[PDB]
């Protein structure tokens, strides 16, 4: 009964929330995000099993507006419904206050959408983790700083230096923890950050990657916009890793 | 107000004056009536400042959403259609004449006119505002298709100067923007460097003879300048 709707079990837990988190791994893909000195990057597996599928129509990355990107991990159509609600939110904010929504504010608004379904009966929770990426401005000096914020099915909202989500996330997080001990990720260049993210994917999947197996997104101090990184730029990061 | 847009080979030029007034007093002498709707699409606004600011902002909001949903840059015809619908649904409660103009790679440079009443007409040039009435004849005599971008900027600057020298409700700066496949180019001419005004035209230097001195003849000569 506690297994079927949002009420508490006797130990204080919510089972539909636990099960919505297994939906995140059931989908079978892995994502990694990392923030370095001047940028934020996100690397997700591009799976095109069927040889007849048109690869440029399958994506886990989307723009919310010009300057904010998302990566969906988990049940794919659930994630597309949250992309549409986030788009609507960012456009209401701009009408009301006359400026584009900051990435920390947007993440909190989507986290509230999720919490409402853990507390009202009759609508299914969405079985996804949404990762949001963007640059944010300081009020002191006016300089811009990259951010990563993740939102989970319970309505939790949090910021990271780097994060792995999906199948074998436990092993990929362990891996990034080790690498962090050498140098904090905010001192690293793009290339060094990228070599750590690609090495973590490979280590956890237990395989070798070509450029066509990963899709990558980026925002930077140089160009605020969220943009897909070209396959040629990724090849050269993988080449650089294969050497060392 | 004097606004206009003209097509050229591969784009458009928009132009305006900078005055906002309550009839006989100037509240702002440096308004900006060329309003951005998307990277390469602008409108020109005439009538009630409050109404045109509000409908431009709403049209821009809808174009930004559309562009994110399709992942492509929008066409001029889509901006004109959205704007037309807002002007037509609210026609009894607003005072607005709009011109929408811009560049897109499907149709090139395009100009649309949306006058009071909410009609939508696709043209080679459009005029609007109180000052337009002074320019119908200027274009009928001196406008040609196929001008270059620099010809067209110069022509529109001259056209705006002629209208504002005769219309009391127009004046101040001339603002222009040119939209084509490259980057947008804005320009502001100050009144002191205007290409035409009555005050510096030599055929209006000498004063009319209205006040001739008391004389023994009916011949009219000069105005009296000193007491007898």
């Amino acid at each position: 009964f506690d297994k079927y709707i949002t009420v508490f079990s006797p130990e204080g837990s919510l089972y539909q929330v636990e099960y919505a988190f297994k939906a995140v791994t059931y989908a079978g893909l892995l994502t990694v995000a990392i923030r370095c000195k001047d940028a934020v990057l996100v690397f997700t597996q591009h799976n095109v099993p069927d040889r007849l599928m048109r690869p440029d129509t399958i994506t886990s990355l989307h723009n919310i507006n010009k300057d904010i990107g998302t990566c969906i991990t988990g049940r794919a159509p659930d994630g597309k419904s949250l992309v549409q609600k986030a788009r609507q939110e960012a456009s209401e904010y701009k009408y009301r206050y006359g400026s584009p929504i900051p990435v920390s504010v947007l993440a909190k608004r989507v986290a509230d959408m999720a919490q409402v379904r853990t507390q009202h009966a009759g609508l299914r929770l969405m079985g996804v983790v949404m990762t949001f990426l963007g640059m944010e401005q300081n009020d002191a000096d006016g300089s811009w700083v990259p951010q990563i914020y993740c939102v989970d099915p319970a309505g939790w909202c949090g910021s990271y230096h780097a994060c792995a989500i999906g199948k074998k996330q436990i092993e990929a997080n362990a891996f990034l923890e080790k690498k962090q001990k050498n140098a904090p990720f905010h001192t690293l260049s793009q290339k060094d950050a990228a070599m750590i993210a690609l090495a973590a994917l490979q280590s956890a999947l237990g395989a070798s990657l070509k450029a066509t197996d990963v899709e990558v997104g980026r925002c930077s101090v140089e160009d605020h916009c969220f943009r897909r990184v070209p396959d040629e730029d990724v090849e050269e990061w993988l080449t650089a890793l294969a050497e060392a | 107000t004097t606004i206009m847009a003209v097509a050229f080979k591969g784009g458009v030029v928009l132009a305006a004056d900078s005055r906002t007034s309550t009839g006989t007093y100037v509240v702002n002498r440096a308004s900006n009536k060329l309003t951005k709707l998307a990277e390469k699409i602008y409108c020109c606004r005439s009538g009630s400042a409050a109404d045109t600011q509000a409908l431009a902002e709403q049209t821009a909001n809808y174009l930004e959403s559309y562009e994110i949903d399709t992942s492509k840059p929008v066409n001029v015809t889509t901006a004109a259609n959205i704007f037309k619908k807002l002007c037509y649904m609210n026609k009894w409660n607003i005072s607005a004449g709009i011109i929408v103009a811009g560049y897109d790679p499907l149709n090139g440079g395009s100009v649309y006119s949306i006058p009071s009443g909410g009609s939508c007409v696709k043209l080679d040039y459009a005029l609007g505002g109180s000052g337009s009435i002074f320019l119908y004849s200027f274009f009928d005599a001196n406008y040609k298709t196929g001008m270059s971008k620099e010809e067209c900027v110069c022509f529109c600057q001259r056209a705006v100067a002629h209208a504002y020298s005769r219309d009391g409700s127009s004046g101040g700066l001339i603002r222009t923007i040119a939209l084509h496949q490259g980057e947008p180019e804005d320009m502001t001419i100050p009144w002191t460097k205007t290409p035409y005004c009555m005050e510096k035209d030599p055929k209006y230097r000498d004063l009319a003879v209205q006040n001739p001195p008391f004389s023994s003849s009916a011949k009219i000569t000069v105005n009296q300048s000193r007491s007898e």
